[PDB]
């Protein structure tokens, strides 16, 4: 289970002109734009920072889910949460051959509950020494107006403050910034073996 | 490997353990029947009904055991990603091809067939078997040599010799018959080779409380299936 | 019978029917595993070996194969039924009559056939991927198949293992908690803290080894135990306990050996397990297991080789336990000689009729 | 319980002379050469006919070994017990009929064949077929009936033919001018296994029918092809070595070449 | 028989099963470790050489070979099937008939060879690397084989010792638990903690060893048990406590001190661990010893010697235990004799045939 | 167990022309003056408290890790998490014949558990003496912009700190230095024997 991503965010689907206008820059000059290198900086660094809190995607790049072995003996719930549109569980063998396989698996989309249960009762067995990478998109929408507002505000208001202070200098809002994530995260109560 | 003197013997390759899943579908009918009309006719409707289900069910879940997909039903071995023998791999099952595309070949027919029995391998053809539908045993007997006398049961009088090739015959009409590449004969040892699971019954149940002017009978079994052993089945393609 | 034929086509004729694949783990689970199972079984077994016969047909019995005597042949006998359910003779005949070969086949490794009337027409012996197919078309019909009582089953026995297997698990559990207890834990008798001026610190290698110096000689063992140990600034010694000391899982362990010797039918008394006195003196506890789980397993093996090996004869025999000469029934021999010997009003001969004695 | 694949077993070693040799190595000892004795004159010297020049051929005993490591549903020491058993069966099949000389048995195909008629000791004798895909086109089943008696009639008293199952199809695969299947006439007979009366082996290490590949061989092995070993099998049950993985040794050693080279001729499918 | 032949060929015919891996292991930790494993087969491995045996051949029995006499013979034989389930007994036969030394080959260098027909052809005796092939394939049979019932395996005994591995490493690591927490232990019995002015402050070695000769002296030791002991500023006694002073592992060790009595068979009582009292007065548990693990242990060799010395006579013979004169089952000897001599009503004659007398 | 890395950064790797920007951009004194090779040093820091305290790389620097005895009988863990393609498993012997092996193991690569995992229960024994030796490539990937973001921004949030204030000085944000390291540090509950 490496889980990189095949393609980032392009950064022009990031908002940094909205952004601006959040962090109260100024309106009319004829500059406006010393800082466009920096902002998209810091909401790159806010994302991914409540990406790995909520374990969420929000740009819906495409993920490479590399595995060996699977979690449990049919399910594998996959670790970003809104996906849709698996792609491909290409399986590779022990050196070289991949096949893609349509293999009988199926999608249950879920926020919390990623799945891709098989219906076959054995999800396509695994050569001995190989591995199996699942290529699927995941995330919330394709351009930043398809996010859940909330969530969005919650990288306002992280960037705003990665923006405001460099180092970390110390500094209970109602939905702060952690309050509003707090709906995204995963609960879980399992430290199990199944 | 065979080990020299002065070579301190490396260890040699485990061999994989593979782990393939039955899933075991479940297969339901639930036929609706009036009160009234269980309560009225001379026959005996709710075990006639147990007749029709017990009928239907060991033809359904045959089909399935052929010709079904891996999805929802048992798989059947014809569905599964199959490749020429001799290029044969374990993902797979092997087939040969019998020469033209309508039928059997027509310079040697049964030359298909003779191949194909000793294509299988010498150690599953212990206990092996055909398996065909009726109009594919129909082209097998119509198989005639160049005077016009019959290559399997030579007289035209005493048919059915249920030999062939020193092997059984399974007539099980889920087959597709032949084609322009369909897989009319299967061979091999399908004890070893296909896997039924099953829960042994069939349990019937009436319930009025669901529909209630009718009694709305149903009955459930559940079977899965597929191939456990990838070499102990090959089939004919009529292509090549 | 006439039902026989219908049952039979639903399992499938000509085919072999398995029943319990995880039959061979239980044997070493809980019968090589655990000792109340293993004593179980063999308190059982060995006492069903003792008991002699009353019929020719007993010389194939004191002596049936060679390295396999009488008293060793039942214990292989009922050591499968109480294991797996089924016991199983082969009778190898190189004579027409009374054959002079027994053998138990085990269990594990045998297979029925419904047949056509669903009663069997083949055991299949299948070592590796060999087989055998037993065939019982005839009249002789080679094996006895002796089956414990399975109201669900229609083929097989019910094995009284299988109906402990979760107090063999627990049993088997709780004993190897108690070992990977004593082998993982990491009890200390103490620590000593060493904070230091900051909130953390370590002391130098020269330090610490004049620490061990002083902890080796002069504070570990039992010749040291109690000196009074001066602590200077930052030292500090928080002696550790060990909580749960004793008895982990001790009555749930002492319960379970209790419920696998439950279900074999042993009384708590012969086996050895500790637990409250049901019997009392061991005139009872062993006329207790004598009369509920041993001869009345005895009284059903017996009548089945009263049949099998009668079908190679020509005249029917019986062959019942003793119940007689076997010495842990004394004292319902004592309470019957003594009720009819003092029973002075009938006569001499009116109570030798009684007693089975031949009359004079 | 664990299934695996059924693999061949048929593997030369009931038709051969198998011998028991407890040493390093087991020496078969053959003349050569006759006596050459000669009818005698009346008026002549007569001395020192001749005596057969002797040749001892070592059986080296070679060893087998494979070495898995095992890294409670169906109990791994019998079924790897009983999977390395089948293995070692199977492994020295091939060195019996294909083997070269490096650390195993050379098989009785690689011993410098030498057309027969042209026979010598140090070799062994072929019969052609005719063209070289197959058998000939004119008349098969000819260079089957000449290769049997084409041997020797006292070592075909009990002698065989060795095949895979794919030259017995071909052989099957023989027909007259009416296509009646010359052995094993109907659809409905099967494998007849005594062809030409004489038994079948099919032994799956034999090479195919090829361009000049000798896929039929007939022989009284007994005399021919000498299997010398230890009819034991070595069981390390190892643990050392690796706390994870098991790695059971288990070794059997064993030898074999031809020891009479009269006694075996193959079929060469060339002109 | 006909099972046996497809049985050999799936294992290997003519080469050595060794069976049990760690049997060698067993006896090291097992028996020479700890007392309840020692005691147990030294109880039945005297008990069962002190039994009479009813039969000439038992001269052979009495004086096998030079110094193993006959009481020293059955204590190798048994105390080899109670540690790995297999006796064995090598003949020397210089004559024919009745061979005159009889020696008890220890069961971790021996090894079966399964042969052609799944019964025995081959013993292979391996020390070091050196072997020996014992032969098989003739009708003396050098070799008895006494197995005990093992279901699973087909070639060797199931070892009891092996069915109580579990209870013997508990009982082996709980009592090494109290040697090494006896032998690893800080306890002190206090700690004067000198903090000082700061928090942390050593006292100087003048001071330190004022206040050893002050600790050394004064208090220290029983006759200074209780002094009132001024501590002035930055001085302090924190007296330390030992939380879990006995019973470390006291209960479990001795439900597993049980545990392996339970699995050889010998009563709790005899053996002298404690537990609940099951039997009463010696009377029954003494008797229960010979009933129970003995006398069936010992007619289960003596049928093997009965059968594998008649090989080498003519005639065969039996060779049974005494079950008389063993003065355990005195209680089943009076309950018998005041049974049949109270009954007054048959006639003198009548009874001695009853309770083995010679008739007068 | 050495693990030292056989080659360091290049230096020129590091973002310093990025790390002037989350100094001073967009709002300031100027881009003022700060010694160039300072802030390397600084970087260099930075990376090197949060390559401890979370175990990983961050550079995809080359390593060495030379190690007498196996822990397991097969596994091998190794300890810098994000791993890729071991470059060799050379084994040298106590006098130093260094014979590498060549298969025989599979690298099974996980940013939580890294390993060798050998094939079977065979991993390649010790010589006596002839400590074993594993050179890999562990880390994200070669230039800076691979790395994961909020991983990047806990090293100029850290790295701004070491330049911000010079001595160990006194100063609790929500996403400081110490909760975008927490989703990197390696979880282990294991005090055991295996």
């Amino acid at each position: 289970m490496m889980l990189n991503e095949v393609t980032a965010v392009p950064g022009t689907a990031l908002p940094v002109a909205e952004f601006r206008d959040h962090l109260r820059l100024g309106t009319g000059f004829a500059d406006l734009g010393a800082e466009d290198a920096a902002l998209l900086s810091y909401l790159r660094a806010a994302i991914a920072a409540i990406e790995g809190r909520t374990a969420k995607a929000l740009i819906s790049r495409g993920f490479r889910l590399a595995l060996t072995a699977w979690r449990w003996g049919d399910m594998q719930t996959l670790p970003i949460a809104p996906v849709a549109t698996v792609t491909a569980l290409r399986l590779v063998d022990a050196a070289g051959v991949e096949t893609p396989v349509a293999a009988g698996w199926r999608l249950v989309p879920d926020m919390a509950r990623p799945r891709i249960e098989a219906l076959g009762a054995m999800l396509p067995m695994i050569p001995t020494g190989g591995r199996v990478e699942i290529d699927f998109t995941a995330g919330f929408g394709a351009s930043w107006s398809a996010l859940p507002v909330d969530l969005a505000q919650a990288v306002f208001l992280l960037a705003a403050q990665y923006y405001e202070l460099r180092h970390d200098g110390a500094a209970a809002m109602p939905f702060g910034v952690m309050a509003l994530i707090e709906r995204w995260r995963t609960v879980r109560v399992l430290g199990g073996r199944p | 490997g065979w080990a020299s003197e002065t070579a301190a013997l490396s260890e040699t390759a485990t061999p994989q353990i593979d782990r393939i899943t039955i899933p075991l579908h479940e297969l339901a009918a639930m036929p609706k029947a009036s009160q009234r009309l269980l309560d009225d006719s001379a026959f005996d409707i709710e075990t006639w009904l147990a007749n029709r289900i017990a009928d239907k069910f060991a033809r359904a879940e045959a089909a399935a055991f052929i010709s079904g997909d891996g999805v929802d039903k048992p798989t059947g071995f014809l569905t599964k990603t199959k490749v020429a023998n001799g290029a044969w791999a374990w993902g797979s099952l092997g087939y040969v091809a019998t020469g033209a595309a309508g039928d059997f070949a027509a310079v040697n027919a049964s030359d298909a067939v003779v191949d194909l029995v000793y294509a299988l391998g010498a150690e599953y053809r212990a206990n092996a078997s055909f398996v065909m539908n009726s109009k594919t045993a129909g082209a097998v007997r119509k198989m005639k040599d160049a005077d016009g006398r019959f290559l399997w049961a030579d007289s035209l009088a005493a048919g059915e010799p249920a030999r062939l090739m020193g092997y059984p015959v399974l007539i099980a009409e889920d087959m597709p018959d032949i084609a322009a590449n369909a897989y009319a004969i299967a061979f091999g040892d399908f004890g070893n080779g296909y896997t039924i699971a099953e829960r042994p019954d069939l349990r019937v149940l009436r319930d009025p409380f669901s529909a209630k002017p009718h009694v709305l009978f149903y009955a459930s079994k559940r079977v899965g299936g597929d191939v456990s052993d990838f070499a102990a089945i090959k089939l004919l393609k009529f292509a090549a | 019978s006439v039902t026989g034929r219908i049952v039979a086509m639903a399992s499938g004729a000509g085919r072999p029917v398995w029943g319990p694949r995880d039959t061979v783990s239980l044997m070493r689970t809980g019968f090589a595993g655990n000792p109340v199972g293993f004593r179980s079984v063999k308190l059982i077994a060995e006492a069903t070996a003792a008991v002699p016969l009353i019929c020719p047909v007993l010389d194939l019995l004191r002596r049936p194969n060679a390295g396999q005597g009488r008293a060793e042949l039942f214990e292989a006998l009922i050591g499968q039924i109480l294991l797996s359910g089924n016991g199983y003779l082969e009778a190898v005949c190189p004579e027409p009559g009374v054959p002079r070969e027994l053998h138990v086949l085990r269990s594990d490794r045998m297979a029925v056939v419904p047949g056509a009337d669903g009663w069997p027409v083949g055991y299949d012996y299948t070592v590796g991927g060999r087989k055998h197919r037993f065939d019982m078309t005839g009249h002789p019909d080679p094996i006895c198949h002796i089956k414990s009582f399975h109201p669900t089953d229609d083929h097989y026995g019910l094995s009284p293992m299988q109906a402990a297997a979760v107090a063999l698990d627990v049993h088997n559990a709780a004993s190897a908690w108690s070992k990977a207890l004593l082998d993982n834990a990491a009890r200390p008798s103490g620590a000593i803290i060493y904070k230091g001026a900051d909130g953390q610190g370590v002391l130098a290698p020269e330090q610490y080894e004049r620490l061990i110096f002083e902890m080796e000689t002069h504070h570990q063992g039992a010749r040291n135990a109690g000196r009074p140990m001066l602590l200077e600034g930052g030292l500090d010694w928080k002696p550790m306990g060990f909580s749960p000391s004793d008895m982990e899982f001790h009555e749930t362990k002492a319960a379970a050996a209790r419920e696998i010797a439950l279900a074999f039918g042993v009384p708590p008394m012969l086996i050895g397990i500790p637990g409250d006195a049901t019997y009392a003196n061991y005139a009872e506890a062993n006329r207790a297991f004598y009369r509920l789980t041993v001869l009345p397993l005895l009284t059903r093996v017996s009548a089945a080789l009263a049949w099998w090996l009668s079908g190679y004869l020509g005249a029917q025999i019986e062959l019942k336990p003793d119940l007689d000469q076997v010495p842990a029934l004394a004292v319902e021999r004592d309470q019957l000689w003594a009720r009819i010997g003092a029973a002075g009003f009938l006569s001499n001969s009116e109570k030798r009729v009684l007693l089975g004695l031949p009359p004079t | 319980t664990i299934r695996g694949v059924l693999r061949s077993t048929a593997s030369l070693r009931q038709i051969a002379s198998v011998v028991n040799v407890e040493a390093t190595s087991f020496d078969v000892l053959v003349d050569k050469t006759d006596m050459g004795s000669g009818w005698a004159s009346e008026t002549a010297a007569l001395s020192e006919t001749a005596t057969p020049q002797i040749d001892r051929i070592t059986i080296p005993l070679h060893e087998l070994a494979a070495m898995p490591k095992a890294s409670s549903a169906f109990d791994i020491e019998t079924w790897l017990a009983n999977r390395i058993a089948d293995k070692f069966a199977r492994a020295e099949a091939a060195a019996f009929i294909s083997g070269d000389g490096v650390d195993k048995p050379t098989g009785f195909l690689t011993k410098t064949k030498v057309a027969n008629g042209a026979w010598a000791w140090g070799s062994l004798g072929y019969v052609a077929t005719g063209a070289a895909g197959d058998f000939a086109a004119v008349n098969a089943s000819d260079a089957v009936v000449d290769l049997v008696y084409a041997l020797g009639a006292e070592y075909r008293a009990n002698a065989s033919f060795v095949m895979n199952s794919k030259t017995a199809g071909a052989v099957r695969k023989m027909k007259d001018a009416d296509g009646r299947f010359l052995w094993a006439d109907s659809l409905a007979a099967g494998e007849p296994a005594r062809l030409m009366g004489y038994p079948v082996l099919i032994a799956e290490d034999m090479p195919d029918i090829a361009a000049n590949a000798y896929a039929i061989a007939f022989g009284d092995f007994g005399n021919g092809y000498t299997i010398a070993e230890r009819p034991d099998l070595r069981v390390l049950r190892d643990p050392f070595s690796a706390k994870p993985h098991v790695l059971f040794y288990a070794s059997k050693r064993v030898g074999g070449d031809v020891s009479d080279f009269a006694a075996i001729k193959l079929l060469k499918f060339a002109a």
